[PDB]
């Protein structure tokens, strides 16, 4: 409520990337998995921070490995998923401008790719290009469904 | 560069121990790194600057110390009395009151 | 969309005499608008790797900066391997 | 050979008559020195028709000086030269719709290459000049893209040979100052090749840096309050440190931090280091700039002793 | 045999470097050798790692690497071409720029696809203390090159008239006036009429007779591809070409042969 009162009483102020990285961590500790199973404070953040001035162009790479953890937990969302309720963030940063390679960054987007599930219909997989594809599941689930 | 490949780090751990010795080992330090000036052993103003660059540099010297990450704070040690013993060689001198 | 030709480093491209001068590495910098080499001639064999096909596969490339950022990287890197090529004596 | 040319060719030509004031032209030819006669004398009568404010007979007058354009006047161009560029900018100050800058790399640039004759470094500060003199539609960051795009393809006609150019336009000042002044008006609209184009400055030109590019770069830059990389570039410097004392410009600095100087950023940069390196480098301050320094300081904070008095007598 | 020696010695001696190692005369000679054979990829192979040993070959051995390298894909330069015709330069860099004999530069003329390409070309020879001679064997060919591209005449006649003044400090003054009428042949098309008006009273040549058929021919020539190219003819029109139609025309025909 002092930070919202405050940038509605005064002209628009720069915040950075840091600002948002550490209000999600505030909130991370805040929501509590026992009294609610359904992380309100971290999703309105988010939606805060993408309606913020339009979110023009709010395109940063801060290695958001709270997102991580948030999509470790699963149907918490008005979407069946919670993950794919997540993906919505990766509009923001597809082109990884400067996420080119090394860090920290390649790998948890090389580990966000958990994030699919299921065998279906996913053409919509633009991504980047030279994705691997064809690299995860396929025999670990037709062969189980057939036993079954 | 200041931080080298394995040889500053080998100077920052040192010979087991910096005793007497790492004040020549600051001084080929800042020897071979830029302003060479091979024609004194130790002066304020050269170490002054050398701090700046230290400070910069300081970020990947950690990264490369981080397996070994103990004589490393010792090192910043004795750079700080090395500093220290000079500012007060300074201060025995007048000039400007007594403890500027 | 097809393969958008994107552009290789100075080390894939083989080029004996091509040595670019100030006012092109300029003319390449202060372009914002899909800057280019050689005025995308397609003229550059280039020791590339295509990502179906790691072989060095070797193309004339168009040499077509998508980007704006790192070109100016790309120019110093280039220009110091032609210094290094030519000052080596024989 | 007609003697009435240049002293009643004007009474007709203010009317435009057309043929009536074409006639005397068409009778005046023969040797090189009546060529230049024919070709001179109209820029004067030229520049009292801007003084009359006439600006709607650009394809008249184009076709009127194309038709009498003369080989003896080409021949000796090197004096011709400056004629043709008096009548080109005139007339782009007049109406330039029909006369776009374009047109005037078409009919001076193009062409003085073609004919062979060298290029003269005033060019490229003319053609900036009647640039940034006008600017065309779609004002929302496209005018400096497409000012990008004439300016980048008007340069390219020399990317060829030195045309006598050894010391290029690139390493002549004032030129590329005024591009880069050109090339982005202020913060309201800012291109993506500035950071490329002062750090190929910074890298290539930090040999032969002269006070000109690294003010203007420094004035530019307070223009987009782009003080993370300013620090940067300020900060790098090519010669090994202060190598014959400092090259970079420390009263300009001050003078331009003073105009704008946000709090918050001042505050940042003298205190929060990028300071004390004038007692580093030993460089030496001018009472005008000791003078500005403490001005600023009063400005700024801490003026009394520490930051204003020190790095002035080494305290 | 002598390829089942190499592969046993090649073997058994290191497998983790080949023959390069040996003395650099026998290189030379195995790349000698490996021509007169015309085994292209060992001769790269062993060229590349003479160049990286510091060893700079004879000219006459890169004269017949360059003849090897035409003869394997019968030359006829083509789209196609070029780009396997490299691959077999990057250990000639070296010799580019310094050193370089005549024929290593025209085995490179035909290969430069652009007139920026050939710009650090000309560039290097203007460096080079061969430049005269070099000059004097390859410019014909240099012409046929740069006309090849820049088929418009405004940008072709710029970089025409630079490499003039480019060329103009090779052989001081006086030039040879050989050149000078093939340059002025070249140069008849197309437009850039006052330069070459310049020319003829800048040297001793002053010959409005037929050049052997080439004067006239170089005005058919010019007015047959004025359909094509300079249409508008700006400053090149009639208009204002009857000046120089009417100043340089022998006796012998009579007012350009009534064209």
């Amino acid at each position: 409520s002092i930070l919202d009162s405050f940038i509605k009483h005064y002209p628009d102020v720069k915040l950075d990337a840091l600002f948002w990285r550490r209000l999600f961590q505030l909130s991370h500790f805040a929501w509590t998995p026992a009294n609610d199973k359904k992380a309100t404070s971290v999703v309105r953040c988010w939606h805060l921070m993408k309606q913020w001035y339009a979110s023009k162009r709010l395109r940063p790479s801060v290695d958001y490995e709270t997102l991580r953890q948030l999509y470790d937990i699963m149907k918490k969302t008005g979407n069946f998923p919670l993950g794919i309720d997540v993906l919505r963030s990766f509009k923001p940063g597809i082109e990884r401008t400067r996420a080119e390679n090394a860090g920290k960054v390649n790998n948890i987007i090389i580990k966000y790719q958990k994030c699919i599930i299921k065998e279906l219909v996913n053409r919509g997989r633009f991504s980047a290009v030279r994705e691997f594809i064809d690299s995860y599941g396929f025999d670990r689930k037709m062969t189980k469904d057939l036993n079954i | 560069i200041p931080i080298d490949v394995h040889t500053l780090k080998r100077i920052i751990s040192s010979s087991g121990m910096d005793e007497s010795e790492f004040s020549k080992s600051i001084s080929y330090l800042f020897a071979k790194t830029v302003d060479p000036e091979p024609k004194d052993v130790l002066s304020l103003e050269d170490l002054s600057f050398l701090l700046s660059k230290l400070y910069t540099q300081r970020f990947q010297i950690r990264r490369i110390c981080r397996d070994i990450n103990a004589k490393y704070s010792e090192f910043w040690f004795k750079l700080f009395s090395l500093y220290a013993e000079k500012v007060d060689a300074k201060r025995n001198q007048v000039n400007l009151r007594n403890t500027k | 969309i097809k393969h958008a030709d994107k552009v290789p480093h100075p080390e894939e491209i083989i080029h004996p005499f091509y040595q670019p001068t100030a006012i092109e590495q300029f003319t390449a910098c202060a372009t914002e608008y899909n800057p280019s080499l050689l005025d995308g001639k397609k003229i550059a064999p280039s020791l590339i790797k295509h990502p179906v096909s790691l072989k060095t596969i070797l193309v004339d490339s168009k040499l077509k900066f998508d980007d704006i950022r790192g070109v100016n990287k790309w120019l110093m890197e280039f220009v110091a391997r032609r210094q290094h090529q030519r000052n080596i004596v024989l | 050979i007609n003697p009435n040319g240049l002293s009643n060719l004007r009474y007709f030509l203010q009317k435009e008559d057309f043929k009536g004031a074409n006639k005397i032209i068409q009778s005046s030819s023969g040797t090189e020195t009546h060529n230049i006669r024919t070709l001179e004398h109209v820029k004067n009568t030229l520049k009292d028709l801007v003084g009359q404010e006439r600006k709607v007979d650009v394809v008249q007058w184009k076709s009127l000086f194309d038709e009498h354009s003369t080989f003896l006047t080409i021949n000796q161009s090197a004096a011709y030269w400056p004629l043709r560029l008096e009548y080109a900018i005139l007339l782009n100050k007049a109406d330039p719709q029909f006369y776009s800058d374009r047109v005037f790399l078409k009919d001076y640039l193009l062409l003085k290459k073609s004919l062979g004759q060298e290029l003269i470094r005033e060019d490229l500060i003319a053609l900036l000049e009647m640039v940034l003199k006008t600017q065309h539609s779609s004002h929302s960051y496209f005018n400096l893209v497409k000012q990008n795009r004439v300016i980048i393809r008007a340069l390219n006609l020399f990317k060829g040979l030195q045309t006598e150019d050894d010391g290029s336009v690139v390493y002549d000042e004032v030129v590329i100052s005024l591009l880069l002044n050109s090339m982005v008006a202020d913060e309201r609209v800012k291109l993506r090749s500035l950071y490329e184009t002062i750090d190929h400055i910074f890298q290539t030109f930090g040999d032969k840096l002269t006070s000109g590019m690294i003010v203007s770069i420094l004035q530019n830059l307070a223009k987009i309050k782009d003080w993370n990389k300013l620090l940067q570039v300020w900060e790098a410097i090519t010669p090994t440190e202060g190598e014959g004392q400092d090259k970079r410009p420390w009263n300009e600095f001050i003078n331009v931090i003073n105009q704008s100087g946000d709090s918050h950023v001042i505050s940042k940069i003298v205190n929060n280091g990028h300071l004390l390196w004038i007692r580093r480098l030993n460089v030496n301050v001018t009472p005008e700039l000791c003078n500005s320094i403490k001005a600023l300081l009063k400005t700024a904070g801490m003026e009394n002793s520490t930051l204003e008095e020190f790095l002035v007598r080494g305290t | 045999a002598l390829e089942n020696l190499l592969a046993a010695i090649n073997n058994r001696f290191f497998p983790g470097r080949c023959e390069n190692s040996l003395h650099p005369i026998v290189i030379e000679q195995l790349l000698s050798y490996f021509i007169k054979t015309g085994n292209l990829n060992e001769s790269k192979n062993f060229l590349g790692h003479l160049i990286k040993k510091g060893i700079l070959p004879e000219a006459t051995i890169i004269n017949r690497y360059l003849e090897a390298i035409d003869v394997h894909f019968d030359k006829s330069t083509k789209i196609f071409d070029i780009r396997s015709k490299f691959a077999f330069i990057a250990d000639l860099a070296p010799i580019i720029e310094n050193y370089g004999t005549i024929d290593l530069f025209k085995f490179l003329i035909p290969m430069c696809r652009h007139f920026d390409e050939l710009c650090s070309l000309l560039n290097i020879i203007r460096k080079s203390n061969n430049a005269k001679r070099a000059v004097d064997s390859t410019l014909p060919i240099f012409i046929k090159k740069v006309l090849t591209f820049t088929k418009d005449p405004m940008i072709n006649s710029g970089n025409l008239s630079t490499v003039f003044n480019i060329v103009s400090p090779i052989y001081g003054q006086n030039v040879p006036s050989e050149f000078v009428e093939k340059f002025i042949l070249s140069f008849a098309l197309q437009g850039n009429y006052t330069m070459m008006a310049h020319m003829i009273d800048t040297y001793k040549i002053k010959l409005s007779h037929k050049y052997q058929l080439q004067i006239i021919r170089a005005l058919k020539n010019s007015e047959r591809n004025h359909a094509l190219k300079n249409t508008g003819a700006v400053g090149y029109n009639k208009e204002f070409k009857k000046y120089f139609i009417e100043k340089y025309l022998n006796c012998t025909e009579r007012e350009a042969l009534r064209p």
